[PDB]
C-alpha cells in the first residue's frame, strides 16, 4: 500500500536484500544505464553516422544499445 | 547487479582472448564472474531457461520411461510364468526376453536408484529418445488429451492433419 | 555432478598445443634481476678483446633461466594429465 | 531439436536423435553468456516498434522492424565471433535457412522469442559444425 | 655449514655449476 | 521472506514454551530452545547473507543465473546444513529438542516435533538445490548417520514415555 | 554401576514434581491425584539430575571398550562412507553428491509468467 | 602496516611496474682485492638469507621466546602468587647483590622465555616441514593450528583444558589464514588491475572492451530478465 | 513554487519553503537569488532588516506566550513574584529567538539563500531525472513547501 | 492502503486503543485523545512519506554526484607505479589533463 | 576524506574569504559566453577576457565545482529531455504500484 507504493518490490526486500547497491540502480534503473552509457552512446551515434557514409567501423560494432 | 566475493588465492590468470595478465587475488566482480564463475552448472548450457527445463522434465520422463521399459518386461516375464509351464519356460524365456532383461538392468535405467548417473551425452541421448517418441505419437495425434492439452480447434486441425498423414502414408508402396 | 558436465574452457594444453613460449613471456618480469646482471655480463664481455676462456655469461644466464623456469615449469605441469594432487593428499 | 530426418523411412517423418559435441555447446553457451544482451534487446525492440509503427496510419510503418536490423547484426557478429561477416545477409548457406527460419519466427510470425532463440541458436550451430 | 645456492652449487655440491638444476626441485616445484 | 518467514517461527514458540508449559523445569527447556534454534538460525543467516551480497537478488531464477566459486559453495553448504541440523535436529544437536519435549506442553510437543523441523528440512531443501555444490556429502551423510544410531541407541535406557518419543 | 539388592529406608531428601506458579491443574476424571511413591519419583528425577563427578570419569565408567567404540562410531560411519564412495566411483555408481541436475528447478513448481 | 608481505607478493606485476622485489638477492659479493677484514664482515649476509633453516628455526625460536618474556612481564608474573618467603630471600638477594634485579627477572623469565622458544622453534619446524605441500592451504592452517595448539595446551596449561585448546587453534589458523597468509587490509595492486602483453591494436582493446561491457550489462537483473520501461 | 513577497510581514515563511533537503549548498553552487553582499557585515545585516524580520519577531511574540505558559505548567512550590519573572525571562528567551531567526532570514536575503526581490539573468537549467515528488506534491499540501516543485 | 492521511488516522485510532488497555484504564475514557492522536498520527506520517520521497530524491542526486568521487578515489588509491600501467593510463591522464579545464 | 574534491575545496587559508558576488558574476559571463559558442568541451581559450575575469575573481575550489557541474549538466542535456524525464517517471511511479512477478522460463543468458 502507501508504504510499498514507491517501488515495486517489498519493504523487507529492499530494505535487506540491496546491499551496498545505488539507489539510482535500485529505484531508477533506467537513468542509471543510460547515464553510464553516455560515452558510448555518442560513439555509438558516430558509429550510426559513418555507418551512412558507407564507412563501417569495426572498433565500435559491439556497442548497439537499445536500454 | 551481480556481484562477487574478494579472493584470497595469489595465483596468476593468463587469458589468451583478451591478452591480459591478472592474479585472482584482485580481481573484481566482473572479471570474477568472467573468469571464476564461467563454469557450467547443467547437462545443457546452451540451451535457454525454457529449452532447459524443457529439457530436464524430457529427461526425467525418459528415466521413468526406462524403468517402465523394465517394468513391462517384469510384467511379460510374469505373465510367461502363468501362461507357459515350468517344462519349456527357460528356453522360451532365453530366446527373447532375458537379453531385453539384461539390457535394462541397474546401471541402463534409474531403477530405484537415488541418481541415475549420466553424463551430459548420455542424457541429451535420453531426451532424444523421448523427443522420437514423441515425434512419432504426435505425427498421428496420440497425444490429447494424455500427453497434450489443445483446444478444440487445434483438436479439429490436428485431426485433419492426421487423416491426411494416414491416407498419405496408406497410398503408399510397400518395402 | 560435476564430471558429467561439459567443460566451458578450452586451454592450450587441452587443446594439444604449447603454452611454453606464453609463460616464458609472462614469467620473465618475476625475473629482471638477473636478466639485467645477464645483460651487464654480455656487456662487458663484448667490451674487452680475446678474454680468457674461463670467463663466461652462461653462469648468468644458468642464473637468470633459473630464476624464470622456477615459474613456467611447475605452472604448465598443473595442467597436464595424470598431474592430479590426489583423492585425499 | 536436436533430431535429423531419416533420408530412408518407411513413414514420412520418421526421425533419429544426435548430440552435438562437447565444443558446440561450449560455444553455444558461451556466446549465449555473453551475447544475451542483444536477444532481450531484439524482443524489446520488436515490441517497442510494433507500439510505435504497427498501426498502418503511422509515418513509420513502412519503415517495419529496421531499427531491430542493427541488433540483428550486432548479435550475429557476437555469436559468430566476428568471424562470418557484419551482417546476417552474409551468413554461409549452410546457415542461409536457419537464418530465414529465425527472420520468419521473429518477425512475420511474432513467436514469443524462446523459439526465436532455439532458430538463431540453430544458425550458429550450422555455422560452428561448418567451420568447428 | 652454509651454501650460498647462487653459485650455482645446491647444497654445496659443486660438480654441476654448468648447467640448470634447481628447477623443479629447490627452484620451484614440478 | 524465505529466510524471514522461517525465522517468524520462533517467538510464538518460546511464549507457548514459557507460559502454557505446567512444569516448572520448562523455563530452562524454552531457554535452551530458544539458543540451540538461534543458533542454527546465525548459521542459516550468515548463509543467506552470503547468497544476498554475492549476487545481490532475491529470487531463485536470479540464483540458476549466477554461479558460486567452489570455496564460496562449501562455506554455504556447511552452513545451511548445520543451521537447519540444528533445526532438525541433527547430532550432537538435539539436547534442546529433549528437553523441550520433556517439558513442554503437550500440545506443543506434537506441534514441535510435528511440524517445525519439517519446516528445516523444506528450508535445507530449498536452499540446497538452487545452489551448484561441487563438494562430497559423505561429512553430512555420516553427521546424518550418526544422528540416527545415536539416537536408536537410547531408546532402551528411556523410563520416560515423553522423552521415549522425543528420541524417536 | 549397579542398583543395591538391600533394602533400604524410602528417602527423605528426593526430587519431586514441581509445577509453574500460577499453574491451572489438570482436572480429568475427577482430579483424582494419589500420593507419589518417594522411590518411583526419585527414579523419575534421578537421570535429569545426574552429573559426572571427576573430570575424564565418562570413559572408564562402564565399558572403557565400550566408550570408545561409541566416540569413534561416527568417524568409523563416515570412513564407511569413503570406502563405499571408492567403491561407487570404480563403478560409476550414485557418489555422495548434490546432483545439481535439475538446475535450480524446484520439484513440481509452479512457473508461470505474469501479464 | 603488513603481514607476511614477502611470501604474499605478486612477483610478476611487481616486476611489470619495476616496483622493488622483496625476492631479490639480499647479498654481499666482495672482490679479489679487498682485505680478509672486508671478506669476513662480508659473511654477515647470511643472517639474511630466508632459506637458511638453521637461521630460521632460530629466529622463530627468538619471536617466541620474546612473545613468551612479553607475556610473563605483563599478564604472567603477576597473575601468580609468589611465596612470601621466597620473595623475602630474593629480596634479600637483590640487597646483597650489586645487579640483583637482572638475576631476579633472569629466574622469573626463564621458565617462559624458554617455552616461547621451544614453541616457536617447534611451530616453526612443524608448519615448513608438515603443512608448506598441501593443497587446501585454509584447512591444511587451520588443522595444524588446532593439533598445535591441543598439544601445547595440554602441555603449558592443563591437560584437561585441550578442547578449549582445540578451538583456540582452529580461530587462530583461521585468523592467520584470513591476514597472515591472505593480503586482506594489505593489498599491494588496485582491485580490477591487469598487465597487458601480445602487443594487440589500441582499436582492437577497444572492441575488445566494448564486448565485455555488453557482456556486463546481463549482470543487472532489470536488463538480463527484460523489466525496463521505456526511457 | 511561489513564494510569499519580501519585505512584507509573511516573508520570514518563506524559510520553511526549501526546494532542496539540503542544509547548505556546495562551495561553487550558485545561491537561488542574486548575492547582494556576500561579506555581510553586522551592521549590513541590521541594515537590511525589514518587515519580513519584523514579522519573524511579531511570530515568536504571539507564539512565545503560549510556549512560556506551557513551560511554567511544570512550575511548582514558587511565589507569585518568581513565576512572573520566570515567565518574563522566557518569553524575552523566545523573542529574542525571534529576533535572532529574523537576523538568520536578513543574512540569508543579503547573500541571496531565501528570496530578496531578485532573479538571475539566465536561471540554472535543471533536468528532474529523480522525482518521486511532483506527483505527490501536486495532490498534497506540501507543494507549498518545496520550491519549483 | 493508499491514503498515508487515513493510514495515519487509523493508526492513531489503535495506539490510543492500545494504551487504553495497557494503561489498564477502560476504553471510551478521555474521549477527545481519539481524534486527537488520528490528527497528530495522520499529519506525521504524512510528513514522513512526504519526506522519505525528498530524501530519496536528493540520495539519487548525492549518488550521482558520489560516482564521480568513488572515480577520483579509485583514480587516487591506485598503488604507485600503477598510474602510467597500461590498465590506468587512459583514464589517469583523463582526469588529469582532460580533466583539467579550470 | 582525502580524495573528496569538495571537502578540500573547503578547506582554506586562514584569513580567507570568496566574494561571491564577484565571482558568480564573473562566472555568469564566462558560461554564458560559453553557451553561446555552445561546443562539445569547454575550450577556455575561445572566450579570452572572460576567462581571464573568471580566474582571477573565483577560487581553484570554486572553479572546480564548476566545471564538474557544467560536464555533470553537459551530460544529462545530451542524454535527456524534459517531456520524457516527465513521462519515465510517471511510467516509473505507476508501474511501483504494482509488483514485479519473476521472469520464470526465460529466453536469453
Ligand atoms: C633512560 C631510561 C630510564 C632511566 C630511569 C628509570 C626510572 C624508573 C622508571 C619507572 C619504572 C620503574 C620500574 C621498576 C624499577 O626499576 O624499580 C626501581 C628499582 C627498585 O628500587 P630499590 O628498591 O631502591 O632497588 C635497590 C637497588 O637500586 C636495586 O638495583 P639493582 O642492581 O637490583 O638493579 C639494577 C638496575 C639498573 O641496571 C642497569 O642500569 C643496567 C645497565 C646495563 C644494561 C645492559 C647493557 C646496556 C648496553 C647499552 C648499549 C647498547 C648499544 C646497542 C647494542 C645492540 C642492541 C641490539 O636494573 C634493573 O633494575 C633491571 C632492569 C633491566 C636491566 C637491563 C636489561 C637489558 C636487557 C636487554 C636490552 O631500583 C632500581 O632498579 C634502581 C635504578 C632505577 C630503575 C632503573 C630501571 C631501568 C630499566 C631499563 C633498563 C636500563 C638499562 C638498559 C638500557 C637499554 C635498554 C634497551
Ligand atoms: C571429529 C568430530 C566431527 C563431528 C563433530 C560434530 C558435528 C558438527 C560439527 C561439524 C562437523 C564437520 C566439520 C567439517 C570441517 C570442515 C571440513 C571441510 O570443509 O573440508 C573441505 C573439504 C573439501 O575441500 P577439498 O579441496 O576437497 O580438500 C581435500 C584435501 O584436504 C585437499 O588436499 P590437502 O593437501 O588438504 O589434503 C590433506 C588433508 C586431507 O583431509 C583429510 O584427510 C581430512 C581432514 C580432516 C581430518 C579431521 C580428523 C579428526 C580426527 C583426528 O589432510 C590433512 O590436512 C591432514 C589430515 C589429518 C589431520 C590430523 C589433525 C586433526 C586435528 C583435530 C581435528 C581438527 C578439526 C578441525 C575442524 C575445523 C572446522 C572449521 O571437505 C572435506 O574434507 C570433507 C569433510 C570431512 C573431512 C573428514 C572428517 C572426518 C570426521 C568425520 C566425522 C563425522 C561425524
Ligand atoms: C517508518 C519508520 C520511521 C518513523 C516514521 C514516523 C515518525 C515517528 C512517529 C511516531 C508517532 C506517530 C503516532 C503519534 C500518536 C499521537 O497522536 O501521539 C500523541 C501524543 C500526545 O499524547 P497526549 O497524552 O495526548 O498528550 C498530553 C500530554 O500531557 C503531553 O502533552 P504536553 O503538554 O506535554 O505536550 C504536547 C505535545 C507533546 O508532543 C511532544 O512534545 C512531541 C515530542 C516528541 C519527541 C521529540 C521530537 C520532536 C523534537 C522537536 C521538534 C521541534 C520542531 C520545531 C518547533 C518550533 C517551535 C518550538 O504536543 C502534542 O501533544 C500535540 C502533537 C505535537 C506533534 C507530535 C509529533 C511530534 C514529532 C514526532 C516525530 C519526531 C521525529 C521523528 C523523525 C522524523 C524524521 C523526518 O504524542 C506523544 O506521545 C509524543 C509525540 C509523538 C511520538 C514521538 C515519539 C515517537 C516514537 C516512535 C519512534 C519510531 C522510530 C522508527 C525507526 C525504527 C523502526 C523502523
Ligand atoms: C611434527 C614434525 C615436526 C618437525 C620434525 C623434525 C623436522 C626436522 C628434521 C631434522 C632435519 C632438519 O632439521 O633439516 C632441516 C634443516 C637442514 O639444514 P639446512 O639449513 O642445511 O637445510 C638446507 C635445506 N634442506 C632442508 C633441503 C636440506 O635443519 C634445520 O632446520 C635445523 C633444525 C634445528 C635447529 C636448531
Ligand atoms: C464521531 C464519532 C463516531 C463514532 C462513535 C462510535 C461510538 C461507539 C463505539 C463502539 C462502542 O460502543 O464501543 C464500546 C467500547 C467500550 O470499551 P470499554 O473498554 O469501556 O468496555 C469494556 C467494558 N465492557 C466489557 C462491559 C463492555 O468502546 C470501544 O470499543 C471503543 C470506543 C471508542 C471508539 C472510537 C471510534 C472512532 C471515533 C472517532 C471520533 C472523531
Ligand atoms: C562462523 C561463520 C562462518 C565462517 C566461515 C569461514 C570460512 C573461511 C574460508 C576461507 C577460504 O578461503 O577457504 C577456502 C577453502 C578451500 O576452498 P577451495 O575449494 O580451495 O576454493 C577454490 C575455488 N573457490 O574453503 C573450504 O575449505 C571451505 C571452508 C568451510 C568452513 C566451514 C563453514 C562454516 C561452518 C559453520
Ligand atoms: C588480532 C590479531 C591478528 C593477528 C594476525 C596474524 C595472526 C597469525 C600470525 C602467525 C605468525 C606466525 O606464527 O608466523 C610463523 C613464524 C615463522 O614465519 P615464516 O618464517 O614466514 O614461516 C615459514 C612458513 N612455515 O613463526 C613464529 O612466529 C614462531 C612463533 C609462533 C608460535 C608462538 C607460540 C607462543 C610463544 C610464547 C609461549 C609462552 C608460554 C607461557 C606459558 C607457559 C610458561 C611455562
Ligand atoms: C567451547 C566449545 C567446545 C565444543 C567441543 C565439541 C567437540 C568435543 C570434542 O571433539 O572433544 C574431543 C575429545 C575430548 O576428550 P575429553 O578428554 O573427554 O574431553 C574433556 C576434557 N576435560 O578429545 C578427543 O577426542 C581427543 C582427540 C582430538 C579430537
Ligand atoms: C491534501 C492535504 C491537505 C492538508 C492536510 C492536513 C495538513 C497536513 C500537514 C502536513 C505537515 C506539515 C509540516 C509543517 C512543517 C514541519 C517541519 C518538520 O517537521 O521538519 C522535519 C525536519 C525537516 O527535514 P529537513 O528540512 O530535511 O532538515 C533540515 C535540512 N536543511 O526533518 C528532520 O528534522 C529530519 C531529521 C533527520 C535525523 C533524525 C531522524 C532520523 C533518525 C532517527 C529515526 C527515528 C528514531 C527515533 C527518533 C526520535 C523520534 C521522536
Ligand atoms: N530395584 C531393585 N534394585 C536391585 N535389586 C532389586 C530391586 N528390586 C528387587 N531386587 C532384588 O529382587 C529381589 C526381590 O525382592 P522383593 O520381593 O522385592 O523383596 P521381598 O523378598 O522382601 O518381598 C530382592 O531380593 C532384590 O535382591
Amino acid at each position: 500500500g502507501v508504504w510499498s507504493n514507491i517501488h515495486p518490490t517489498d519493504k523487507v526486500t529492499l530494505s535487506f536484500a540491496n546491499i551496498g547497491r545505488p539507489f539510482r540502480l535500485i529505484y531508477r534503473p533506467e537513468i542509471f544505464l543510460r547515464d553510464q552509457q553516455a560515452k558510448f552512446i555518442q560513439l555509438e551515434k558516430e558509429h550510426i553516422e559513418k555507418s551512412k557514409k558507407g564507412e563501417f567501423v569495426e572498433t565500435t560494432s559491439p556497442l548497439v544499445l537499445w536500454n | 547487479a551481480f556481484g562477487g566475493f574478494r579472493q584470497t588465492d595469489n595465483s596468476l590468470i593468463i587469458d589468451d582472448r583478451r591478452k591480459i595478465i591478472l592474479n585472482t587475488r584482485s580481481l573484481n566482480d566482473f572479471q570474477q564472474k568472467i573468469y571464476l564463475r564461467n563454469f557450467f552448472t547443467n547437462y545443457r548450457p546452451d540451451l535457454s531457461s525454457y529449452d532447459y527445463f524443457a529439457f530436464k522434465e524430457k529427461l526425467r520422463i525418459g528415466e521413468l520411461f526406462l524403468n517402465e521399459y523394465r517394468k513391462r518386461i517384469n510384467n511379460e516375464v510374469r505373465r510367461a510364468a502363468i501362461l507357459t509351464p515350468t517344462s519349456s519356460l527357460r528356453e522360451k524365456m532365453n530366446h527373447k526376453i532375458a537379453d531385453q532383461i539384461l539390457d535394462l538392468s541397474s546401471p541402463h535405467v534409474r531403477g530405484a536408484h537415488f541418481q541415475a548417473v549420466r553424463s551430459w551425452t548420455d542424457a541429451s541421448k535420453i531426451v532424444n529418445y523421448v523427443e522420437e517418441k514423441q515425434t512419432k505419437i504426435n505425427k498421428y495425434g496420440l497425444q490429447f488429451p494424455l500427453l497434450g492439452n489443445m483446444t478444440e480447434e487445434q483438436c479439429a486441425s490436428k485431426e485433419d492433419e492426421v487423416y491426411q498423414r494416414l491416407l498419405k502414408e496408406m497410398q503408399k508402396p510397400p518395402k | 555432478s560435476s564430471g558429467d558436465l561439459p567443460s566451458a574452457t578450452l586451454s592450450m594444453i587441452q587443446q594439444g598445443q604449447d603454452p611454453k613460449e606464453l609463460v616464458l613471456q609472462h614469467c620473465k618480469p618475476n625475473c629482471l634481476h638477473w636478466e639485467q646482471k645477464l645483460k651487464r655480463c654480455e656487456a662487458k664481455l663484448r667490451e674487452l678483446v680475446n678474454a680468457d676462456p674461463e670467463m663466461s655469461c652462461m653462469y648468468p644466464l644458468r642464473d637468470w633461466v633459473t630464476c624464470v623456469e622456477a615459474c613456467v615449469q611447475p605452472q604448465i605441469i598443473s595442467q597436464l594429465v595424470g598431474a592430479q594432487k590426489g583423492r585425499i593428499w | 531439436m536436436f533430431l535429423n530426418p531419416v533420408k530412408d523411412s518407411e513413414f514420412d517423418d520418421e526421425v533419429k536423435g544426435f548430440v552435438p559435441s562437447e565444443g558446440e555447446v561450449r560455444f553455444v553457451a558461451n556466446k549465449n553468456k555473453e551475447c544475451g544482451y542483444y536477444l532481450q534487446g531484439i524482443e524489446q525492440c520488436r515490441r517497442k516498434m510494433v507500439q510505435l509503427a504497427g498501426d498502418s496510419s503511422s509515418q513509420f510503418h513502412s519503415l517495419g522492424f529496421l531499427p531491430c536490423k542493427r541488433l540483428v547484426d550486432a548479435h550475429y557478429r557476437c555469436m559468430t565471433d566476428d568471424k562470418f561477416g557484419s551482417t546476417i545477409e552474409e551468413v554461409p548457406e549452410i546457415g542461409l535457412d536457419s537464418a530465414q527460419k529465425f527472420f520468419d519466427c521473429t518477425f512475420q510470425q511474432l513467436k514469443p522469442m524462446q523459439s526465436c532463440r532455439r532458430f538463431f541458436d540453430q544458425v550458429v550451430r550450422d555455422v560452428y559444425r561448418a567451420n568447428g | 655449514f652454509i651454501y650460498r645456492d647462487d653459485i650455482g652449487a645446491f647444497w654445496g655440491i659443486k660438480g654441476y655449476e654448468e648447467l640448470v638444476t634447481e628447477v623443479g626441485t629447490h627452484k620451484g616445484h614440478n | 521472506l524465505f529466510f524471514m518467514c522461517y525465522e517468524l517461527l520462533l517467538i510464538p514458540s518460546f511464549l507457548i514454551v514459557y507460559f502454557v508449559s505446567p512444569s516448572r523445569r520448562a523455563i530452562q527447556a524454552s531457554l535452551y530452545f530458544v539458543i540451540w534454534t538461534q543458533l542454527g538460525s546465525l548459521l542459516v543467516l550468515i548463509a543467506i547473507s552470503y547468497i544476498i551480497s554475492i549476487t545481490n537478488t532475491y529470487e531463485f531464477n536470479d540464483l540458476k543465473y549466477f554461479n558460486f566459486t567452489n570455496s564460496e559453495s562449501t562455506i554455504i553448504i556447511f552452513l545451511i546444513f548445520l543451521g537447519f541440523g540444528f533445526k532438525a535436529p541433527i547430532w550432537p544437536f538435539h539436547y534442546w529438542l529433549t528437553k523441550t519435549h520433556v517439558e513442554a506442553p503437550s500440545g506443543f510437543s506434537i506441534y514441535l516435533s510435528g511440524f517445525l523441523v519439517k519446516t528445516a528440512l523444506y528450508g535445507f531443501y530449498k536452499f540446497n538445490t538452487s545452489i551448484f555444490i561441487d563438494i562430497d556429502s559423505s561429512i553430512f551423510i555420516a553427521i546424518c548417520i550418526m544422528g540416527v544410531v545415536d539416537s536408536s541407541l537410547k531408546m532402551w535406557g528411556q523410563t520416560d514415555l515423553k522423552k521415549l518419543v522425543a528420541y524417536g | 554401576y549397579m542398583g543395591n539388592p538391600a533394602v533400604q529406608s524410602p528417602p527423605k531428601e528426593f526430587f519431586n514434581y514441581h509445577y509453574v506458579p500460577d499453574n491451572y491443574p489438570d482436572a480429568l476424571s475427577g482430579f483424582r491425584i494419589a500420593y507419589r511413591d518417594p522411590f518411583e519419583v526419585q527414579h523419575v528425577f534421578a537421570y535429569e539430575n545426574w552429573e559426572y563427578q571427576y573430570d575424564g570419569q565418562w570413559w572408564s565408567m562402564g565399558s572403557l571398550a565400550c566408550n570408545v567404540l561409541f566416540f569413534c562410531t561416527p568417524l568409523f560411519l563416515y570412513l564407511i562412507l569413503q570406502v563405499e564412495e571408492l567403491n561407487s566411483e570404480k563403478r560409476g555408481g550414485t557418489s555422495n553428491k548434490f546432483y545439481h541436475n535439475n538446475a535450480g528447478f524446484f520439484h513440481f513448481q509452479i512457473y508461470d509468467n505474469k501479464q | 602496516m603488513e603481514l607476511n608481505s614477502s611470501a604474499k607478493e605478486d612477483s610478476h606485476y611487481v616486476g611489470v611496474l619495476g616496483y622493488p622485489s622483496q625476492h631479490d638477492p639480499h647479498t654481499l659479493h666482495p672482490k679479489k682485492h679487498d682485505s680478509t677484514f672486508t671478506k669476513v664482515y662480508a659473511c654477515r649476509d647470511m643472517l639474511w638469507d630466508h632459506h637458511w633453516e638453521v637461521r630460521n628455526t632460530l629466529y622463530a625460536g627468538f619471536k617466541g621466546a620474546l612473545l613468551g618474556v612479553a607475556y610473563a612481564s605483563g599478564f604472567g608474573l603477576i597473575s601468580k602468587t609468589v611465596p612470601s618467603i621466597v620473595l623475602k630471600k630474593m629480596f634479600r638477594f637483590v640487597r646483597n647483590n650489586n645487579f640483583g634485579h637482572i638475576r631476579i627477572m633472569q629466574d622469573l623469565l626463564t621458565p617462559y622465555a624458554l617455552t616461547g622458544f621451544g614453541l616457536g622453534s617447534v611451530y616453526y619446524l612443524y608448519q615448513h616441514n608438515v603443512w608448506e605441500n598441501r593443497s587446501n592451504k585454509w584447512l591444511a592452517e587451520v588443522l595444524s593450528n588446532a593439533l598445535f595448539f591441543q598439544v601445547a595446551t595440554a602441555v603449558c596449561v592443563n591437560p584437561g583444558f585441550h578442547i578449549y585448546g582445540m578451538v583456540g587453534g582452529i580461530l587462530f589458523g583461521t585468523l592467520k589464514y584470513a591476514f597472515y597468509n591472505s593480503s586482506f587490509f594489505q593489498e599491494k595492486e588496485s582491485i580490477g588491475s591487469y598487465t597487458t602483453f601480445g602487443d594487440l591494436s589500441e582499436e582492437e582493446r577497444k572492441k575488445q572492451e566494448y564486448k565485455d561491457y555488453i557482456q556486463f550489462l546481463g549482470n543487472y537483473h532489470k536488463v538480463r530478465n527484460g523489466q525496463l520501461v521505456d526511457l | 513554487s511561489q513564494t510569499f513577497a519580501h519585505d512584507s510581514f509573511l516573508g520570514g515563511l518563506n524559510l520553511f519553503k526549501r526546494r532542496d533537503p539540503r542544509f547548505v549548498l556546495d562551495q561553487g553552487e550558485r545561491p537561488p537569488y542574486p548575492i547582494i553582499n556576500s561579506n555581510s557585515s553586522f551592521v549590513d545585516v541590521l541594515s537590511n532588516f525589514n518587515k519580513a524580520d519584523f514579522g519573524l519577531v511579531l511570530f515568536s511574540a504571539a507564539i512565545g506566550f503560549p510556549l512560556s505558559r506551557w513551560v511554567l505548567k511544570g512550575l511548582t512550590f514558587s511565589s507569585l513574584n518568581y513565576r512572573r519573572g520566570l515567565f518574563s525571562s522566557v518569553y524575552g528567551g523566545v523573542i529574542l529567538w525571534g529576533l535572532v531567526l529574523g537576523f538568520n532570514n536578513s543574512y540569508y536575503r543579503l547573500n541571496g539563500f531565501v528570496d530578496n526581490g531578485l532573479v538571475w539573468k539566465r536561471k540554472e537549467r535543471k533536468l528532474n531525472k529523480y522525482d518521486f515528488t511532483s506527483e505527490f506534491e501536486d495532490n498534497s499540501f506540501f507543494k507549498k513547501l518545496r520550491i519549483r516543485d | 492502503m493508499s491514503s498515508m492521511l487515513i493510514w495515519g488516522a487509523c493508526f492513531g485510532l489503535f495506539t490510543r486503543a492500545a494504551a487504553c488497555k495497557a494503561s489498564m484504564i477502560p476504553l471510551t475514557t478521555s474521549p477527545w485523545k481519539y481524534p486527537k492522536y488520528m490528527i497528530v498520527s495522520a499529519v506525521t506520517f504524512y510528513y514522513f512519506d512526504w519526506y522519505r520521497r525528498m530524501a530519496l530524491e536528493q540520495l539519487c542526486y548525492n549518488e550521482e554526484k558520489l560516482e564521480r568521487y568513488q572515480i577520483r578515489a579509485k583514480l587516487q588509491s591506485l598503488k604507485i607505479g600503477e598510474e602510467l600501467s597500461d590498465a590506468y593510463r587512459e583514464s589517469f591522464f583523463e582526469h588529469a589533463v582532460q580533466k583539467n579545464n579550470i | 576524506m582525502e580524495f573528496s574534491n569538495a571537502l578540500l575545496s573547503q578547506t582554506k587559508l586562514p584569513g580567507q574569504q570568496y566574494d561571491y558576488k564577484r565571482c558568480f558574476q564573473a562566472s555568469n559571463t564566462h558560461f554564458e559566453c560559453l553557451d553561446s559558442i555552445r561546443d562539445a568541451y569547454d575550450n577556455h581559450h575561445k572566450c579570452p577576457q572572460t576567462y581571464q575575469a573568471w580566474q582571477s575573481s573565483c577560487d581553484v575550489g570554486i572553479r572546480r565545482y564548476q566545471m564538474d557541474n557544467r560536464e555533470q549538466q553537459k551530460k544529462d542535456q545530451l542524454l535527456y529531455s524534459k517531456e520524457q524525464l516527465k513521462n519515465y517517471n510517471a511510467a516509473k511511479n505507476k508501474e511501483a504500484y504494482g509488483i514485479t512477478a519473476p521472469k520464470n522460463l526465460s529466453f536469453a543468458f
